[PDB]
């Protein structure tokens, strides 16, 4: 459906469409202009600005996959930075619903997974590229995801609470300890493990998580 | 281009793992070898003669076109299978059980004599464990040659065997690390005096083995058996060396999926603890129980070993989310006698909460019915439930003056539901309703209920009202073990309710209900159904009341008898003269009126009876046409219906001219074609049914159309 | 209550009185491991410590726990058992 | 339903993980330890001198592009250089001033034996920004080693009257400012080449010569462009009439027309008997050859006696 205008004419109608803020349109011009002309002086700009359409357009399957696309063919492009940061947000709004954000429902209960990539996502951008422009952000995000993984372990050592399995919660607390000590998560842990550790009647070790949360009160 | 059997999907994958791919290079070296490939898949199915070439186009830009020309022959079809050494069985007896036909019977016109390598593979195995089975033991097939006509279109089929001596089980020997679960082991290695050997026994003997001691935590043992054979007598003697290995313990248990669901929404259904010995029985309970749940499309399991341990598993459930809900909506006037409006919303896991709630109503000039139910599946840890219902109907007529049959109700409703069993649940609850009518339409029927609460209205004029206010105690029964939630494919479900006026109330009654749905497969893969449901109902007052006609039991619709319109089966009306509050004018007063007649002729209006039965078999077949990725989404039915109303207590010493309704006889029967989809908006049913069998007043409505799930 | 189904609460390591008796003083780690199988609790903080914890809920009939303690040293020798047998 | 223009710069979400509570560590009380952390979860300790939240440009930097040629072309920081075909000797610098006053740009400087110059102030007009740019550029041309190379320095940006610093904008208006020019310079360079072309005609001369494939097909000695222009009169002289076509992609179809006996003598070169379905056909390009493959309706390829008949002439029509 779309004509076969020289190459400029293309990539103008296309970069129009983007500016315009029309996705779909701009979409399907850059998908010509990339099956159309595979190697040419456009290639890198168009894979770009079709990994930019895919993020605007929740495309965010096809987002991921010109992202892994571009990583592959370019290891070394100086702007790879943007791209990784491109596929920490990929994979932070696959964690994301808006049907329960209307309702102010805390989504730190559901499935993890997503997190756990934008997070490794993300600490590989911080850590190969300081001093990129994006570095901020992702420190920023980094921080909320760990939070919510530790909400995430937190949850889980609460149900085994109510349950009555003592072990699993004790474990769970343990693993949140040596995974994110530094969250708030793990704070509010804390009492749960005392607490499971009192009931199957070892002392000792409730002592000394009394001690750890007496110590770190706050 | 040019195929008409293998479609483009399997192709373009096909493509792919050979590295042909839109944006590669084009490796011509390959080609032939793809070309090859295809050609030899074509060979696999029978359709020798086929050729795929492939034609390369340059396109500017140092660019290309792969064209696959496809020019299929006509498929070979099987002349014959031929058995050769075969004396103590028939060759047709043992090809009946095969896969591939030497010959289709003129009426089966669903199979075919296509060939296909696979087939004969699991054929032969097939032909193995059929001589295995009845303790021959020594059966080998010498070889087996697939020929083929000069014509490439009468491919032919023959395998040489032996079958060797009958052999019979002397005993089962066994040995090793039975990590002292030796007697319970013994028992299941009991073999009957003299029984012949038979392979698929001891197979299952091995599975039971490995799944006994599963349950105690040996999640990976070594069961294998090595019989020995004695031709001096023909007698087998088993040899099964049992290794039960080292007891495993669950790490952690994680669900993948559950974008949607809370992680204890899931985790609250799960027999294995965590940190504990692992069960295989109580991970498949707990898989099973999520099934049951009805809230994901499909669930799996996964015990994956830790990496750097030999005790320690970690269970993964991954779950598929479905759409739980429905969102019947509808306008029905839109301008005629004012505005109407509808709703239907309906969710089983409100945002992955695990609540139910349901909210629907309709407000019209005349209605303003309102429903409200939110229900905590999990109000404890157990699983004791907390359920609560509010609902507000009105009906004036939208005239505010007299000869209107003003209705107005509204109550409350309060369950405590909690387990007892696996499978079973018992529930308790208190409810409240007020019912307030007026200028009431005399008839039999309703007017006999009058008489019983001891009111005394005039039978002539419609001038007239009733208020009661009624507490019940509600209690019920839920047996539950079906396969799945949404699209059962076998087990059986219950479900009893029933209320009964605790002491205070206005009128005094007791009402009960059974419904049951019990789903048989016929096809080991759970394809083809059986399903038989039913529903009774009876109630009846207590002291020298009635049961007030507003609880009456209405059969015949969408959910209880396909073919008839809605509430329509059971008693029919019948009305007194009126010879008062008559509107000339309006046309729609009934036969027993002042503008009409001065009898008690019978009208077509259905009013239900206090007794209820309902019956119904049908037979769930795979759509004829669909995809099978979307099997599990739409479900094709035929099914047969019957049902009956009849109200108890109608007096036929009187109105003896007039028809019986406490006979139980006229039975309603209906048969049809059914077809539910589970469209975004929740489950839709389409359903064309042919009464057959109908009684006098029978509003029949073949075609029918209804949102959510009916039963 | 009493009434409401409760399916049985199993936690910890499964323990026999073999097992146990299997064990004794001056025994490396990993014969230990071996003899009883890994723990599912240890001592996150600063000591050498195993707990072999055996509980059993089977619902409305009372809670029974075995809990071993296994205290090695720093070169993963075991030093002390103790053995509880019941709660208190 | 309502929408504003700031949608189109920002991340789809929300700013909720700016409100994120602060990481703070456990103290550890004496006579005893806290667990090893195992690492995998530890953020680094970076700056945050960059913007956060629906501050920061998620657009897609600009990439300089090498349109007049396919050299080497490159940013760094602040200036974009673009190398092209060879180095045309000492007309690059009048052919990138040329390309430069067709956008009526004003110069203020200029160091022609030097191959330099400087640009006044420049307004852009862009959908994407809310408030419009500005800013002032330097261009020269000069070798980078056995070719001509030109290179692009960006002074400052200006937007709503104000200074500017961030380098998203920098490297995307260099990019701006390098890409007009080379646009320019390669529509001048494919006028050219279009021209060429057009005046070059070619022979149309068909054969049946076959190829890898072992087909025979209509092979014309021209190259894909004109010869595909061609196709679609010749196909309609012969009445097979095209109703879909893909330059990109080569393939095309067409559908029967009952033409005679006196028809296919006037045009066509007879009659190949192709009379029922709908038939399709494929283009090569060979600069001096074109193959032209036909294929029946149901999707086999014709043999060499059903075209032959065509190839009689098979050249007027075109």
């Amino acid at each position: 459906e779309v004509p076969d205008n020289p190459p400029n004419e293309i990539y103008a109608t296309a970069q129009q469409k983007l500016q315009d803020g029309n996705w779909r349109q701009a979409i399907t011009q850059l998908e010509a202009l990339d099956n159309r002309y595979p190697f040419g002086p456009y290639s890198q700009q168009v894979q770009l600005d079709l990994i930019y359409a895919y993020y605007k357009n929740a495309d965010l399957p096809l987002a991921q996959a010109a992202i892994d696309r571009f990583i592959r063919l370019n290891p070394t492009h100086p702007n790879i930075d943007y791209v990784m940061y491109m596929r920490g947000l990929t994979n932070m709004a696959l964690d994301d619903s808006a049907l329960q954000g209307f309702f102010g429902v805390d989504r730190s209960d559901r499935d993890p997974q997503h997190a756990r990539a934008a997070f490794s996502d993300f600490s590989k951008l911080v850590r190969g590229y300081p001093n990129s422009q994006y570095t901020t952000d992702a420190t920023k995000r980094l921080v909320f995801l760990k939070d919510r993984l530790a909400k995430y372990e937190y949850s889980v050592a609460e149900y085994y609470t109510e349950r009555g399995a003592w072990v699993a919660v004790v474990n769970r607390v343990e693993g949140m300890l040596r995974d994110y000590p530094d969250t708030q998560a793990t704070r509010d842990a804390l009492p749960l493990m005392e607490n499971a550790y009192r009931q199957m009647q070892m002392n000792a070790q409730a002592e000394k998580v009394a001690k750890i949360i007496a110590a770190n009160s706050s | 281009s040019g195929n008409k059997s293998v479609k483009d999907d399997m192709l373009k994958q096909n493509l792919e793992a050979s590295g042909v791919r839109v944006g590669e290079s084009l490796d011509r070296t390959t080609i032939a070898d793809i070309e090859k490939g295809l050609e030899d898949f074509y060979y696999s199915v029978g359709k020798y003669s086929a050729s795929v070439k492939a034609v390369v186009t340059p396109l500017p830009r140092n660019r290309v076109d792969l064209k696959l020309v496809f020019q299929e022959g006509v498929s070979a079809e099987i002349q014959q299978i031929n058995i050769v050494g075969n004396h103590a069985f028939t060759t047709d007896e043992l090809i009946s059980h095969f896969q591939l036909r030497d010959e289709v019977p003129w009426w089966n016109v669903v199979g075919d004599r296509k060939y296909q390598k696979q087939k004969l593979a699991g054929d032969l195995e097939t032909l193995r464990s059929y001589y295995l089975d009845r303790g021959y033991a020594r059966f080998n097939i010498d070889s087996t040659q697939v020929s083929l006509t000069p014509d490439k279109k009468g491919i032919y089929v023959t395998v040489n065997i032996t079958e060797g001596d009958q052999y019979k089980l002397s005993g089962v020997e066994v040995s090793g690390n039975l990590a002292g679960h030796s007697a319970e082991i013994e028992q299941l290695t009991k073999i009957e005096p003299g029984e012949l050997y038979n392979g698929t026994k001891v197979t299952k003997m091995e599975d039971d083995i490995k799944k006994l001691l599963g349950r105690y935590g040996y999640a990976y043992p070594r069961v294998q058996s090595m019989p020995e054979i004695n031709d001096a007598d023909k007698t087998v003697k088993l040899r099964v060396n049992v290794d039960a290995g080292n007891r495993f313990y669950v790490r952690k248990i994680r669900f993948e999926g559950n974008d949607t669901s809370k992680d204890a929404v899931l985790r609250r259904e799960m027999r294995q603890m965590e940190g504990a010995w692992l069960g295989s029985d109580l991970v498949d309970q707990g898989k099973e129980r999520l099934n049951r749940l009805g809230f994901f499309e499909t669930v799996d399991t996964d015990t994956q070993r830790v990496p750097g341990s030999p005790d320690q598993v970690d269970v993964v459930y991954k779950v598929k989310e479905r759409n739980t809900g429905s969102f019947n909506f509808g306008i029905g006037y839109g301008t005629e006698s004012g505005v109407s409006f509808q709703a239907g919303v309906q969710q089983d896991n409100w945002l992955g909460t695990g609540y139910a709630v349901g909210i629907n109503g309709t407000k019209n000039d005349y209605q303003t019915y309102a429903e409200l139910s939110v229900t905590n599946p999990y109000f404890t840890v157990d699983g004791v439930s907390l359920g609560g219902r509010l609902f507000y109907n009105d009906f004036q007529a939208d005239d505010a003056d007299l000869s209107d049959y003003t209705n107005k109700s509204y109550g409350t409703d309060v369950t405590l539901g909690f387990p007892i069993n696996e499978y079973n649940s018992l529930r308790a609850g208190l409810g409240y309703v007020h019912n307030s009518l007026s200028n009431m339409q005399p008839q039999v029927a309703m007017w006999r209920y009058l008489y019983s609460m001891g009111e005394h209205p005039s039978t002539s004029d419609q001038d007239n009202s009733f208020k009661t206010d009624d507490f019940t105690f509600n209690y019920g029964w839920t047996y539950n073990k079906l396969d799945r939630g949404y699209f059962p494919t076998d087990g059986s479900r219950v479900n009893l309710t029933g209320k009964v006026t605790i002491p205070g109330s206005d009128n005094e009654y007791y009402k009960v209900t059974l419904d049951t749905a019990t789903y048989v497969p016929i096809d080991d893969d759970h394809k083809w159904v059986v399903l038989g449901r039913t529903r009774w109902g009876y109630g009846d007052g207590l002291g020298g009341k009635e049961m007030p006609f507003y609880e009456n039991f209405y059969a015949g619709g969408s959910s209880t008898v396909r073919g008839f319109q809605s509430n329509t089966i059971g008693p029919k009306a019948v009305y007194f003269p009126h010879q008062a509050s008559n509107y000339d004018p309006d046309y729609d007063y009934e036969c027993a009126t002042q503008d009409g007649a001065k009898d008690l002729c019978k009208s077509d209006d259905a009013v239900g009876g206090n007794a209820m039965a309902v019956a119904s078999l049908e037979f769930i077949t795979p759509t004829p046409f669909i995809s099978d990725k979307y099997a599990n989404s739409v479900r094709t039915s035929f099914f047969w219906d019957m049902g009956t109303v009849w109200d108890t207590n109608w007096d036929s010493s009187q109105y003896s001219g007039y028809p019986d309704y406490s006979d139980p006889s006229n039975i309603r029967m209906s048969a049809g074609i059914a077809l539910q989809w589970m469209s975004p908006l929740g489950p839709l049913v389409f359903s064309y049914a042919q009464p057959f069998k109908k009684y006098d007043g029978d509003k029949a409505e073949q075609f029918q159309f209804n949102i959510g799930k009916t039963w | 209550e009493r009434v409401v189904y409760r399916p049985d609460i199993n936690q910890g390591n499964y323990l026999t009185a073999n097992d146990v008796s299997k064990i004794r003083v001056g025994m490396t780690q990993q014969q230990v491991a071996y003899a009883l199988g890994t723990p599912l609790m240890s001592d996150p903080f600063g000591t050498n410590t195993w707990f072999y914890v055996f509980r059993q809920q089977p619902g409305h009939e009372g809670v029974t726990q075995q809990t071993l303690t296994l205290t090695f040293n720093s070169s993963g020798v075991l030093t002390n058992i103790d053995n509880k047998p019941a709660l208190s | 339903c309502s929408s504003d223009s700031r949608y189109k710069r920002q991340v789809s979400g929300d700013e909720a993980y700016l409100e994120a509570a602060p990481l703070a560590e456990l103290h550890a009380p004496a006579g005893m330890i806290l667990p090893v952390t195992s690492g995998d979860y530890a953020i680094p300790v970076t700056n945050g001198s960059g913007a956060v939240g629906k501050a920061l440009d998620i657009r897609p930097p600009a990439q300089p592009l090498a349109l007049v040629s396919g050299a080497r072309t490159q940013f760094t920081g602040d200036t974009a250089s673009l190398l092209v075909e060879n180095g045309r000797g000492n007309t690059l610098w009048p052919q990138v001033v040329s390309v430069l006053q067709a956008k009526n740009y004003t110069i203020t400087q200029r160091d022609d034996a030097g191959q330099t110059l400087t640009t006044d102030w420049v307004q852009w007009n862009r959908l994407d920004e809310d408030e419009q740019y500005r800013g002032r550029y330097q261009i020269s041309v000069k070798p980078q080693g056995y070719q001509q190379a030109v290179t692009v320095k960006l002074l400052n940006l200006e937007q709503a009257g104000k200074p500017v610093a961030d380098a998203a904008s920098m490297q995307r208006y260099s990019t701006e400012m390098m890409n007009v020019i080379s646009a320019g310079l390669d529509k001048s360079a494919t006028d050219a080449a279009n021209a060429a072309q057009n005046r070059a005609s070619t022979t149309m001369d068909v054969q049946s010569a076959a190829d890898d494939t072992g087909l025979p097909m209509l092979v014309v000695r021209g190259p894909f462009n004109v010869v595909w222009q061609r196709l679609p009169a010749a196909l309609e002289k012969v009445g097979m009439k095209v109703t879909d076509s893909t330059r990109s992609q080569g393939n095309m179809a067409v559908t029967y027309k009952p033409l005679s006996d006196s028809d296919w003598q006037e045009l066509g070169a007879s009659d190949p008997g192709l009379a029922s379905g709908d038939y399709k056909l494929q283009v090569g390009d060979l600069d001096n050859r074109s193959s032209l493959q036909f294929i029946d309706p149901k999707g086999h390829t014709l043999t060499q006696s059903q075209n032959d008949a065509l190839v009689a002439v098979f050249q007027a029509a075109f």
